[PDB]
C-alpha cells in the first residue's frame, strides 16, 4: 500500500499474514506454520534522471508461543537508479543467479528449494553489491544484464577463532568468501530466455573434514526459459553446480545437477492451478554416498484469488525421495506434505 | 653554517595559535537496520573541529582564522605556542571568504604578527605556510607564490597532500601575506595546491567584523545557477548565456523591487553577465545600500534597484555576552534581527522576526559593534529598546 | 631584501603561452536506459583540451607543447601571457615522447625562451615548472632535479598533486631544460612526481618535425607485449624471457621480411632482449632505413631486416593549408600517403592507400616539409604530381 | 653560477644503497570460483620488496634501513650507487621504530655517511630525502623540517605523493638526520607528509642490534586497546579513561605477576594513563628488567612488577650462519629461544620452546651478539651448550 | 581515569595480593567503602599505581 | 633433457622430414627402437639438435 | 555429516580406606 507520496518521495508499506497449516507424517514440518511478512519500498526523485531508493523486508513467525521470537530480515538495501544507464544497490539482497531461477519459484507454498538462503550467490544473502543495466541504455527493449559482487561472510567474532573472522560471522553452512556473478535475460512479448553464472571463494571453515564437498570455489551455471501470456505460465530452469549445493547438514555436493519446471493457468473466475517438478541430483559426493538424489518431488496445487488482497491455497508435495541411509544422515525430508493457506495482503 | 627558516620561524610562532572548537549541529535521524547494498534517498549532534589562527591584535586578543573551523561553535578554545590555554568568543565570520575573527577571553602577554602588503606580491616570491594538518600539531611547510589570481585568491604550492586547509601564509620576513583557506566547502582539505585570502583583504574584512559586527556585503538576494542545470533544461531556457534565476529570495530587494525565477540576467550596470559566477562575484564588489541596475530576460525585461546586507554573514549568541541571529540593517540604522529559532530563548524575550534595536539598552545602537559594546560594559540591568517597525517595546 | 624567483620569472613568462584546443573524436553510441548495477561489456564528439606551450622560435611563431593536448585538434588557439590571442596550426607531433610542435598563425612581437643544455643537468639542481594545472590559468611551482633517468626522462618534484602534466621545466637562469609530460596516457595527470623530456631531446625532435614533416623513427612493425599476458599463457610459450609477438603488422618490414605471431625475440643485433620494453626502447634508437638483425624463437628462428618510418607520428589536414593522413616514405623518396578515411575528402581527390607525392605540384617533394612548403607559397593552382607506385596521375 | 644541491649530493650518494629483498610468507588458500559481487568473510608465497638503505659503518658494511622492507626476507641483495652488487644478511630489526640493520657480505671500498646530532634540529631547517619511490631507482627530493615531534618522530614535507616511505633524510651538509619511515603499517606509503626516526635514535637502536642481537625494550606483555572498541562496549566498562586490557599475554610478566583482561590501567608509577597509546609509548621508555608499578581498575586493583624483553624484535636464521626464532633473556643471562615452528629444522636439533644458550659452543653466550660472534668464527664443530632450565644437553 | 590508567593494562595485584581474574578483582574492590585507598599493579611493560 | 631442449620450442622436422603435429611425431618416434639416433629441428629463433 | 584435545573434569569421591588412601 502506498501510504506516502509527496514532493517526489514515495513510501509503500506492504505485508501479509499467511494463516498456514502443514499436514505431514514428518512431525518436524507438521502443524501450524502461520507467519507474517512486513516491508517497505521507498523512492526519492533526486533529478529527472536520478532516483534513490531503499527496500526492507522482514519475516516474523506467527506459530510460536510468547516466550520466544523467531524473525529475520529477508532483504535490506539502498540504491541509485539513473534513467537509461542502470542501477546500483548494496545490502542484503538476492544473488544474481535468482534473476533466472526465480522464474520457477512461483508455487503456492513449496518450490524454489534446489538452493537456499545464505547459499553463496544463489538466493538471499549479505553484502551484495549489484550493478544492473536495463534495456541496454534503452536501445534494446527487454534485454537486461547484471553483475554482482559479494564480500566475505566468515567465522563469528568473539568465539575464539584465530582466522577467517568477520563482524557478521556465522556457521560454515552459511559462510562465503568473496564472490562475483552475472546474469543476462531477454524477454520478447510473452517469451523469456536467461542465463547466469556465479563463482565464490570457499572459506577454510567450509573446507574441513567435518563437511563433504571440499573445494577452492563454489560455481553455478544456470539456463532458464519462460512463457507468460494468454493466462498461461510455463517456466523451466537447469543449473549445474560445483561445491555450491548444500546436502542437508552434511556439507555440499561436489557436483549437482538441478532442474525445476512449472505449469500454471489462470481462470477468469480466480482459480490458478499449478503443476511442478523439481529434482537435484548429486554426484561423486564422497563418504561412499556416490550418486544420490538430494531433492525429488512433484508439486500439485491451486490458489484461489478473491482479489489482489485476499487469497487461499492448497499445495501438495508428492515426495519421490525414498527413506535411506543417505537422506537419514543428511536430515532430508522424504515424506509428502499438504499445505493449506489463507492469506491477507496489502 | 647552513641557511634555515628556523630563525624567522622563532619570531613568528608566538603569533600562531591552535584552535579547538566544540559545537553542535542538526543531523538527520538514522533509519535502521543499515543495508549497505541499498542506496537510499532531527537531533543536535556534537562535533569537534580544530584549526589554526593568527594573533592579529595583541591587546585585544584578536585572532584571525577560517570560518570552516569556528562555524557552529558552542565552545571555542585557543592554545598559544608556548602552551598557555585560553577561551575565545566569536566576534565575526564571513563564509564567502571563509575568514573568521575571534577574541581570546582574558589575554595576557600576547604577540601579534605584522601584516605585510598583499599588493606587493609576485609569483616567484617565497612562501611559508603554518597550520595543523592532521591534528597532530603545528606543522610548517615552505614554497612559493604560484598564481596571483588577478578575487585575488593567492595560489601557492606550500600546501599539504590530503590535509586540512591550514591557516597562515607568511613571507620570508615573517609577515602575514595571506590566510590559507579551503575551497572545498563543507569539507576542508585541498584540491592539490593552496588557496589563500590575501593579507590586505584579511585586514579589510577583519576590521569590518570589529567596527560593525559583520562585513558590509550586499546581496541581490536571488539564488540560482548556470544554464546547464537540470532546471534550465527541464524548463527550457531561450538564449542561454547568463545567470539562471532559480528563485528570488523572500523579503529581498530582488523580490521587493521586482523579479521572478526564470529570467536570466544578461548584464549588470551595462556590463555582460555570462554566468552566475560572474554575477555572484560582481555583486560582491558592492557594499550595502548600493544601487545596481541589471538586465533580465523573459522576452526582454530589465530593472534597477538597491540591495541590503547579505544573510550569510550573521551573528548569534555573541552579541549579548549572555547566550541565546541578528545582523546589520542598511546604513547605521540600528541592528535588525532575522529568523528566530525553535528553542526560542531570544524570541521568548519579546523579539520577533523583524525587530530593530536602535536603543543601546538606553543609548544608540546603529550597529552590532556598538550594541555588543554595551552588553559588555554594563552587564547589570538590560532593557532592549527594540522597535520592530512600529512596536517600540522595552524588554529585559 | 628577500630572495625571489619573480625576477627571472618576469624574463621567462613572455615565452609561456596557454593553449586551447577544440576538436572531435569517435565515441561509441550510448545504449539506454542506464543501469548502474549492471557492469556491461559511432559518432563524432567534440571535446575541449587545454595546456601550456613554450615559444621556441619568435620569428616563425613556433611553440612546443604536449601531444596529449593538441592530438585530434580541429581548432587550436593560443593566448600569450600579455593577453594577445592567436590561432595556431599543427606542424608536428610524436606520441612516444608526448611532444608536439605548433605555429602561431600571424605572429607579431613574440619572445622565445633560450634552451639550455640538458646534458649538463645534475640531481641537486634547482628546477621550476610552469603550467596550467586545473585550467584556472598559469601556475608556477618550484623544486629540484630528482632523477636523471640515465630514455633520459627527467624526474622532478616540481609537479602538482592531482593536476595535469603541465609544460615548461626551467632552470634558475630561465632557460628551458625540459618539457613536462604525462606518462599516464590517454589521461594526463601524474603518478606523484614529474617527468620531463630533456631540452636537448626537445630541440632534436622538434627540428625534425620542422625540416621533414615528422620525426624519423623507424618501427619494426610488430605489436605485442610481455610473457605474462593472458595470450602468452593461453598459448603456452616455451622459454619465457623476451618479447612476445602477438601480431606482425600489415605491409610492415617485419611482415615483408618474415616473422609471425608467437616467436619471442631473444636478441637484437646480438644483444639480449628480455622484455617488449627493452625492445620498444631499442628500436627507438634507430632512424628509418636502418638494418637490425634479431633472433626469434619458435624452435630456433632468426632473421635480418630493414625498418621504415613508424605510423604513430603522422600528419593530417595540415599539409595542404586547405583541409581534409600521410607521412614520410623511406629516405627523401617522396611522401607516402597512408590509411584514407570514410568522409573521403582526400580520397575523393584521386588519392588511394599507397600514393606517393614526389611532385611539388610541379617540383620536388622528397618530404612533407617541402611539400607543405609549396602548398603554402602558391595556394592558387594545385596539381598533385602523385604516383602511387605505377599510376602517375595529376589531380587538382 | 646558480646554487645547487648536486655538490653535496655527490658527497652523499655513495653512502646510499638500493635494497632488493626476496622472501616468503604465509597466505590463505584462494577459494574458487571468484564472485566479485559476493563480499566474503595455508601456503608459503614468495614476494619481492625493494627499498633504500644507508651505509653506516664502512668497515663492517653496516647498512641501516626500514624493517618493512627486509621483514620476512629469505634473500636480501644490495646494490651500491656505483653499481657494484653485494649480498646482505640480517643483523637486527625493530618493528616499533620500523628500523632495521643489515650487513653487506664481503664489503670492499665502501663509504659511510656521517650522522649529525638529531637534537640540534629546528623547524625551519632544510631537509633532503633520498629514496626509491616507485622502484624505478634513486630519487632525491628536498624541503624542510616541519614538526619536531617533541617519540621525536621528525616531520618533513620532503616526501612523495603516493610513493613508498623511502629512507635517508639528510641536512644541507650531507649528514644523516633521520631515516624516513612508513606509519601505515603493513603497507608502506605516506599519509601526506614525511615521518622520520631521528638520527640520534637511529644510532642508538642500531648499536643495540650490533652489541646484543636485538634492542633492549621490555614489554608489559598485555595486549589491548582503547575504551571505544566493540569489546569495551560489548563488555560494558565502568569509568572509561584508560587502557583496556583485552588479554594478558602468556608466559608474560603481566601474566606471571598478576592481571586479567578487563581491568583498565589508570596509571603507571603514579602517573595517569588515559589511553593504550599513552601506555604503549611509556612502556617503551623502559629497558628490560625494569620495575614499573601500575594501577588497574576492576573495583580498585593495583600491582607492581618487572618486565622482560619484548617479542616483536627477534632473530631467526641469522644467528647460526647456517640456516633454520630466539631473542635475549633478561640481563646477560644467555639467549632464550622462543616459539619453534612446524618445519622444525631447529627443533629437530634438540631445541624446545624455552631453551637458553649460555654455552658459546664451548664459551659464554650472555647474548645473541656473542653467540652469533662464535657461530661465525668457528664454523667447523658446533655443540650448543643449551640448557632450557634444567636439561643441560649439548646438541650439534 | 583521574589517577591514571588506560585500556589494555592487565591488573596483576591489588595491595600486593595477586589478581588472577576480573572476578577476583570485582569482588575485592567490593570489600572497600568509598574514599578508601588501594594501590594496584598494572601490566603494559611493568606499570603500577596507587 | 640430457642432450638439450626446453619447453616452448616447436619441433619442425625429424631427420629432415617435416613435423606438422605432435601426432605425426609421436607416431614417427614409434618407428624407432632404443639406442637409435634421430636429429630433429626445433624452433625458438632457429634451434636444431641431434 | 584426528588430534588429541585436553579437557578438564571435576567430580566428588569418597575415602573408603584411610590407610591405603582409597577413594
Amino acid at each position: 500500500a502506498e501510504v506516502y507520496n509527496k514532493d517526489g518521495n514515495k513510501l509503500d508499506l506492504y505485508g501479509k499474514v499467511d494463516g498456514l497449516h502443514y499436514f505431514s507424517d514428518n512431525k518436524d514440518v507438521d502443524g501450524d506454520q502461520t507467519y507474517m511478512r512486513l516491508g517497505f519500498k521507498g523512492e526519492t526523485q533526486v533529478t529527472d534522471q536520478l532516483t534513490g531508493y531503499g527496500q526492507w523486508e522482514y519475516q516474523i513467525q506467527g506459530n510460536s508461543a510468547e516466550n520466544e521470537n523467531n524473525s529475520w530480515t529477508r532483504v535490506a538495501f539502498a540504491g541509485l537508479k539513473f534513467q537509461d544507464v542502470g542501477s546500483f544497490d548494496y545490502g542484503r539482497n538476492y544473488g544474481v543467479v535468482y534473476d533466472v531461477t526465480s522464474w520457477t519459484d512461483v508455487l503456492p507454498e513449496f518450490g524454489g528449494d534446489t538452493y537456499g538462503s545464505d547459499n553463496f550467490m544463489q538466493q538471499r544473502g549479505n553484502g551484495f553489491a549489484t550493478y544492473r543495466n536495463t534495456d541496454f541504455f534503452g536501445l534494446v527493449d527487454g534485454l537486461n544484464f547484471a553483475v554482482q559482487y559479494q564480500g566475505k561472510n566468515g567465522n563469528p567474532s568473539g568465539e575464539g577463532f584465530t582466522s577467517g573472522v568477520t563482524n557478521n560471522g556465522r556457521d560454515a553452512l552459511r559462510q562465503n568468501g568473496d564472490g562475483v556473478g552475472g546474469s543476462i535475460t531477454y524477454d520478447y512479448e510473452g517469451f523469456g530466455i536467461g542465463g547466469a553464472i556465479s563463482s565464490s571463494k570457499r572459506t577454510d571453515a567450509q573446507n574441513t573434514a567435518a563437511y563433504i564437498g571440499n573445494g577452492d570455489r563454489a560455481e553455478t551455471y544456470t539456463g532458464g526459459l519462460k512463457y507468460d501470456a494468454n493466462n498461461i505460465y510455463l517456466a523451466a530452469q537447469y543449473t549445474q553446480t560445483y561445491n555450491a549445493t548444500r546436502v542437508g547438514s552434511l556439507g555440499w555436493a561436489n557436483k549437482a545437477q538441478n532442474f525445476e519446471a512449472v505449469a500454471q493457468y489462470q481462470f477468469d473466475f480466480g482459480l490458478r492451478p499449478s503443476l511442478a517438478y523439481l529434482q537435484s541430483k548429486g554426484k561423486n559426493l564422497g563418504r561412499g554416498y556416490d550418486d544420490e538424489d538430494i531433492l525429488k518431488y512433484v508439486d500439485v496445487g491451486a490458489t484461489y484469488y478473491f482479489n489482489k488482497n485476499m487469497s487461499t491455497y492448497v499445495d501438495y508435495k508428492i515426495n519421490l525421495l525414498d527413506d535411506n541411509q543417505f537422506t537419514r544422515d543428511a536430515g532430508i525430508n522424504t515424506d509428502n506434505i499438504v499445505a493449506l493457506g489463507l492469506v491477507y495482503q496489502f | 653554517q647552513m641557511p634555515s627558516l628556523a630563525p624567522m620561524l622563532e619570531k613568528v610562532m608566538p603569533s600562531v595559535v591552535s584552535i579547538n572548537v566544540e559545537g553542535s549541529t542538526t543531523v538527520n535521524t538514522p533509519r535502521m537496520p543499515r543495508n549497505f547494498q541499498q542506496f537510499f534517498g532531527g537531533q543536535q549532534q556534537k562535533f569537534m573541529a580544530l584549526g589554526s589562527g593568527v594573533i592579529i591584535d595583541a591587546d585585544k586578543g584578536y585572532v584571525v582564522t577560517n570560518n570552516h573551523v569556528v562555524d557552529n561553535a558552542t565552545v571555542i578554545k585557543v592554545q598559544l605556542s608556548d602552551g598557555r590555554k585560553f577561551d575565545a568568543k566569536m566576534v565575526g565570520k564571513d563564509p564567502r571568504s571563509d575568514i573568521a575573527l575571534i577574541q581570546i577571553q582574558n589575554p595576557k602577554n600576547l604577540t601579534a604578527i605584522k601584516m605585510a602588503d598583499s599588493d606587493a606580491l609576485r609569483v616567484g616570491d617565497y612562501t611559508v605556510a603554518i597550520g595543523n594538518p592532521f591534528g597532530l600539531g603545528e606543522t610548517v611547510t615552505s614554497g612559493i607564490v604560484s598564481a596571483l589570481g588577478r578575487e585575488n585568491f593567492i595560489q601557492t604550492d606550500a600546501a599539504i597532500n590530503r590535509g586540512n586547509s591550514g591557516g597562515a601564509l607568511v613571507n620570508l620576513n615573517g609577515e602575514l601575506i595571506g590566510i590559507n583557506t579551503a575551497i572545498l566547502a563543507p569539507d576542508g582539505g585541498n584540491i592539490g595546491i593552496g588557496f589563500a585570502i590575501p593579507s590586505n583583504m584579511v585586514k579589510n574584512l577583519t576590521s569590518q567584523m570589529v567596527e560593525y559586527g559583520q562585513v558590509k556585503r550586499g546581496e541581490l538576494g536571488i539564488m540560482g545557477t548556470e544554464l546547464n542545470s537540470e532546471l534550465a533544461k527541464a524548463m527550457k531556457v531561450d538564449a542561454q548565456r547568463g545567470a539562471f534565476v532559480s528563485q528570488v529570495l523572500p523579503n529581498s530587494s530582488a523580490a521587493k523591487a521586482g523579479i521572478k525565477a526564470g529570467d536570466v540576467i544578461t548584464s549588470l550596470n551595462g556590463k555582460p553577465i555570462s554566468s552566475f559566477a560572474a554575477l555572484r562575484a560582481q555583486v560582491g564588489t558592492m557594499p550595502v545600500g548600493s544601487k545596481l541596475t541589471l538586465g533580465l530576460l523573459r522576452d526582454g525585461k530589465q530593472v534597477n534597484v538597491n540591495l541590503e546586507l547579505q544573510q550569510s554573514s550573521q551573528n548569534q549568541v555573541d552579541s549579548s555576552s549572555i547566550f541565546n541571529e541578528m545582523s546589520n540593517k542598511g546604513k547605521d540604522q540600528g541592528v535588525v534581527v532575522n529568523n528566530v529559532k525553535t528553542g526560542t530563548p531570544a524570541a521568548q524575550i519579546g523579539l520577533k522576526k523583524g525587530d530593530v534595536i536602535i536603543g543601546a539598552n538606553q543609548q544608540a545602537v546603529k550597529n552590532i559593534a556598538e550594541l555588543r559594546k554595551v552588553l559588555d560594559s554594563k552587564p547589570s540591568v538590560l532593557a532592549l529598546n527594540i522597535q520592530r517597525g512600529d512596536s517600540t517595546i522595552y524588554l529585559l
